[PDB]
RNA sequence: GAUGUCGGCUCGUCGCAUCCUGGGGCUGAAGAAGGUCCCAAGGGUUGGGCUGUUCGCCCAUUAAAGCGGCACGCGAGCUGGGUUCAGAACGUCGUGAGACAGUUCGGUCUCUAUCCGCUACGGGCGCAGGAGAAUUGAGGGGAGUUGCUCCUAGUACGAGAGGACCGGAGUGAACGGACCGCUGGUCUCCCUGCUGUCGUACCAACGGCACAUGCAGGGUAGCUAUGUCCGGAACGGAUAACCGCUGAAAGCAUCUAAGCGGGAAGCCAGCCCCAAGAUGAGUUCUCCCACUGUUUAUCAGGUAAGACUCCCGGAAGACCACCGGGUUAAGAGGCCAGGCGUGCACGCAUAGCAAUGUGUUCAGCGGACUGGUGCUCAUCAGUCGAGGUCUUGACCA
RNA sequence: AUUCCUUGUCGGGUAAGUUCCGACCUGCACGAAAGGCGUAACGAUCUGGGCGCUGUCUCAACGAGGGACUCGGUGAAAUU
RNA sequence: AAGGAACUUUGCAAUCUCACCCCGUAACUUCGGAAGAAGGGGUCCCCACGCUUCGCGUGGGGCGCAGUGAAUAGGCCCAG
């Protein structure tokens, strides 16, 4: 539920006690609410933040007007939260709490199209008691005269990657509100410099 | 023999829609500010040898 | 990172100079002897895992002699072993400490460095007979 | 996925082949008409060869030598040019598109400093 | 994907200052390194390691040096990041004359 | 006028007469461990030795090491050990040529997918104006395993030996997803060292060739697992066997005949992902706005908002597609500074008979990293894109 | 290279050995120039074991080149 | 990386080994063999001294991770 947007910054190596942790530092930018979901209105309950800024000349006029109804300065992504609704203009501050467990979500790294082996952690065959399907190539595709068809669904080559991807509860190590970082245990989905989607446990243990 | 192998003649029909996408695009020709023959966005004017000033030899 | 043919140095004087892996357990030590399995699959023995084996080098007189199927318990490994400041210790040769079924030592004493993480899973009179425990 | 960032279309000794003949062409000629590609890919080869010869001194001489086996564009690069591009803060190689070819249909191109 | 004007190198250098530690200048020959056992259940111990550094990989929270031992007949090597809390203080014991950075070479 | 035949591998999916795990009833169920039957197919069901073997026997573990179907599933997917071609041998049979219930060594497994099917990805048109963007979720897919230890508690129970249910903590295994900070792997020319030979006149310094890196040592970005981080759920609703409340037919009794409650790893929902071609084509915000055309060319043509084309690139990518920049400009290159890698450059001086060593020099060199900077190219243009059908109803000047 | 019963039986080696070595004789169905038993050396012969080493494998990764993909040129085939 | 045959019908394939010099070498034998058995050591540069050269031997010194520094280049053993 409650939600914001930032960037992957990288991944650093810190101590907490005597511990060292792995951290994936995200830069949770301060984010503009631009239009509030109300069941009145839109028949759900949700709110449209924004993230990086975007130069005016670079703006059309149909997103001019989306932003000067709400009066802000054109964003460049624009994304909904449902069942959050909050008071003035989106910071992680009082939002995210130190130790809290949260939702990290981005595109994960795309690495185009994939055969089996990669794609599905398949096996392959043999590379020497005689072959021509050495290593990658599935094996049987099927059965036989029955479902003279192949199954909906089989595991086959295909681009790999590039997929929407939530990484649930991960701690909030550190954060550092006026430099709008917040440092996270652990890896987040996507390269840096992708935007994140850090939000409230989809259901916290 | 030759492995796998066509079952049946593919009809004139369904030969043709398999073309629906094999036409050429018309270069986007534009006409050169000086010596006023036709050119290629991003190129050299092929008539003057142009490009702002004159580069290559007519 | 020891799998079933690994073969392993013995770092005690039980008789046995040289032992092969035969299987990988899910070591246990507690309220009894060992404990049982925590799965029957589970691929690599690391430093303070118990796994059973086979003894293929033994010296004349001793109590463990060749051809024995017994237990031993990892005490020094090539593969790298992490610890939580950060830091990582690696041996040159992998080396196990040969126990009985409650994973007392059945030599006298034992041999070389082991590891801290012996400690940790709790084996006591390993890391007793210890002369460095790095 | 491939996110590297140089780029061959031969094998290791010949693309320094390539990189070196075409930067002797440039640097002696001052400007040669080749593949688009071709030309993108020296560009930078021979930016970094200037750079080298702005030193003056024998080790940045010796050191353009390795790549340049001409005596007399070494020479060249060495006293005329890299001198006049003495406060140019890099920067002279400029590609233009001529227009494909009648062969193989490729896509002709500039490169002069 | 998120265009951001912003310098990612110096926002990762922030938050690792505060996790970096400065140590003696050396490069290979042996080093007394002071390890702190806080480990040993509630009670602190302290053993020393000391070798000869092989390698210096890394930079920031990240750096790191690797020692290299004979203990009890069974070489033993040890990786130390440099701003490790267990870590008390590494001193040059003696420099060394190498030609390389990597002397794996010792292994055998 | 040909439906390739055993086993293996690869790849799966399905039945349940269930091997484990879940729920129960009876027990010759004190407890703990069992036995047996009922409900239950969500996930799981190890690695070796021998044999072509399926099977089976053994070793070592496990919660368990299930039985079957799919042309004894799968050879236009791989193998080719077994069997059923031609050589050859042994035993045996036959006078023989030959033969088998046999046994033994050998013995070519055919680059191009047309349709359906399956995985990825676009082009077209539709969704009653032309556009930029945010979206609901009908529907669909993924996921679903389990041990051990502690606490309850040395309690219940038991004469004792031993030793719990129920509830609550931790920590693994295997599987999966993401990620590269760590630990490592690689990193075909980023750095050094080394040989032979040929070249740059020679010396000195270098280059080629010795692989499609000559060889060695190291190695950034990237990608990577053997390296990290997270995950399977909790709550709920309806059930299964089963346990019960109220309770007649049958003045008693009965969980049922009418009604009602509880009850499973299963069902629906919840978690993650796709999803309005959901032709039933949905919703919200914002923009442009009613242009011109002789009854001789009956809708084409300028245009708006907006986009495409082209260019320079990209942690995007087969191509398309997608994201960024395009001078109103820091997009990429170069250049500057820094990081990082290599590990002390050429030249000169000194020491030595020399090989070499020392200094100058934490040198020099430099792919991909982090900024900065208008030096180079993103020039100039072209192409396309609305003026919104009708019927009814309601509100309105 | 002969044995059906058969994975005969006992021993060896292996953690575990239907194969292999050795004994045993109950030779379905050895045996003396269709030679019997043995034999050092020789073998791209066949069987079984060991050391070494290793991407054969756990379990696969990265990297290179040549195809595959894209454009321009020329343009086949079995099959139907 | 760690492991090292666990692959499999079968180490099939692919590594390891690799030239010259010195030391050294088994059962068994038809006394030839087996034998390159097995195993171990050396190898580059400079200087001085000696000799039988194209070169070699002894001494001391130098450099690198490494000296048949790149190419050509036996894996070995036990039993049938
Ligand atoms: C290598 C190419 C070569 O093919 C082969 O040699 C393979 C190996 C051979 O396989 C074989 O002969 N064999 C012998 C058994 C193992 C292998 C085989 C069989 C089936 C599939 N794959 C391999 C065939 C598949 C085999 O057919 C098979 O014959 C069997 C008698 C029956 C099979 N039916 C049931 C499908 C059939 O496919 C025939 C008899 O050939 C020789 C086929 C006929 C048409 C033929 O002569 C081709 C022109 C032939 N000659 C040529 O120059 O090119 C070919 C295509
Ligand atoms: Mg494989
Ligand atoms: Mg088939
Ligand atoms: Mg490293
Ligand atoms: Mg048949
Ligand atoms: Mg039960
Ligand atoms: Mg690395
Ligand atoms: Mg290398
Ligand atoms: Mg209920
Ligand atoms: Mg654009
Ligand atoms: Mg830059
Ligand atoms: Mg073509
Ligand atoms: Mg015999």
């Amino acid at each position: 539920m409650k939600g914001i947007l930032g960037t992957k910054i990288g991944m650093t190596q810190i101590w907490k006690n005597d511990r060292a942790i792995p951290v994936t530092v995200v830069l949770a930018g301060p984010c503009p609410i631009v239009q509030r979901k109300t069941a009145q209105t839109d028949g759900y309950e949700a709110v449209q933040i924004g993230y990086a800024p975007k130069a005016e000349r670079k703006v059309n006029k149909p997103m001019q007007g989306h932003f000067a109804k709400a009066g802000v300065a054109p964003t460049r992504i624009l994304r909904e939260f449902r069942g959050f609704a909050p008071d003035g203009d989106s910071v992680n501050v009082d939002i995210f709490a130190e130790g809290e467990k949260i939702d990290a979500t981005g595109t994960s790294k795309g690495k185009g199209t994939q055969g089996v082996m990669k794609r599905w952690n398949f096996a392959g065959g043999p590379a020497s008691h005689g072959s021509k399907k050495w290593h990658r190539r599935p094996g049987s595709i099927g059965q036989r005269k029955t479902p003279g068809r192949v199954y909906k669904g089989k595991r086959m080559a295909g681009h790999m990657g590039m997929e929407r991807v939530t990484v649930q509860n991960l701690e909030v190590v550190e954060i550092r509100a006026g430099e709008n970082l917040i440092l996270v245990k652990g890896a987040i989905p996507g390269a840096n410099g992708g935007l994140v989607v850090l939000r409230s446990a989809a259901k916290a243990s | 023999a030759k492995h796998p192998v066509p079952k049946k003649k593919t009809s004139k029909s369904k030969r043709d829609m398999r073309r629906s996408h094999h036409a050429l695009t018309a270069p986007n020709l534009t006409e050169c500010p000086q010596c006023h023959g036709k050119k290629l966005s991003h190129h050299i004017c092929p008539n003057c040898g142009y490009y702002d000033g004159r580069q290559v030899l007519a | 990172m020891i799998m079933p043919q690994s073969r392993l140095d013995v770092a005690d004087n039980s008789g046995a100079r040289e032992i092969m892996c035969i299987r990988v357990l899910n070591s246990g030590i507690g309220g009894k002897g060992l404990t049982t399995g925590g799965g029957g699959n589970k691929r690599y023995a690391h430093v303070g895992d118990i796994i059973v084996a086979s003894v293929k080098d033994a010296a004349p007189r001793g109590a463990v002699k060749a051809g024995d199927v017994v237990k031993a318990v990892v005490v020094r490994t090539s593969h790298a072993i992490k610890r939580a400041d950060g830091s990582t210790i690696r041996f040159d040769r992998n080396a196990a400490v040969i126990i009985n079924n409650q994973g007392e030592p059945r030599g006298t004493r034992v041999f070389g460095p082991v590891a801290r993480e012996l400690r940790d899973r709790r084996f006591m009179k390993i890391v007793s007979l210890a002369p460095e425990v790095l | 996925h491939g996110k590297a960032g140089r780029k061959l279309n031969r094998n290791s000794s010949a693309r320094v082949a390539l990189a070196r003949a075409q930067a002797t062409a440039l640097l002696r000629e001052g400007r040669i008409q080749t593949t688009l590609t071709k030309a993108k890919e020296l560009r930078p080869f021979v930016e970094q060869l200037i750079t080298t010869a702005k030193g003056g001194d024998l080790h940045s001489r010796r050191l353009v030598a390795q790549d340049i086996h001409d005596k007399d564009v070494v020479r060249k690069v060495m006293d005329e040019v890299a001198p006049k591009y003495a406060e140019r803060p890099g920067g002279y190689t400029r590609i233009l598109r001529v227009g494909t070819r009648r062969g193989d249909g490729v896509t002709m191109a500039l490169i002069e400093l | 994907q998120t265009h951001i004007k912003i310098n990612r190198g110096e926002l990762l250098r922030g938050i690792e200052q505060d996790h970096t530690r400065q140590l003696p200048d050396f490069r290979p020959g042996d080093t007394v390194r002071v390890d702190t056992k806080v480990r040993e259940g509630n009670r602190t111990r302290s053993q020393a390691f000391e070798g000869v550094v092989i390698a210096i990989n890394g930079s920031g929270s990240r750096k790191s040096f690797t020692v290299r031992k004979i203990s009890f007949g069974e070489g033993v090597e040890r990786v130390f990041p440099f701003a490790s809390p267990l870590v008390n203080q590494v001193t040059i014991v003696e420099r060394g004359k190498v030609r390389r950075a990597k002397l794996y070479y010792l292994r055998e």
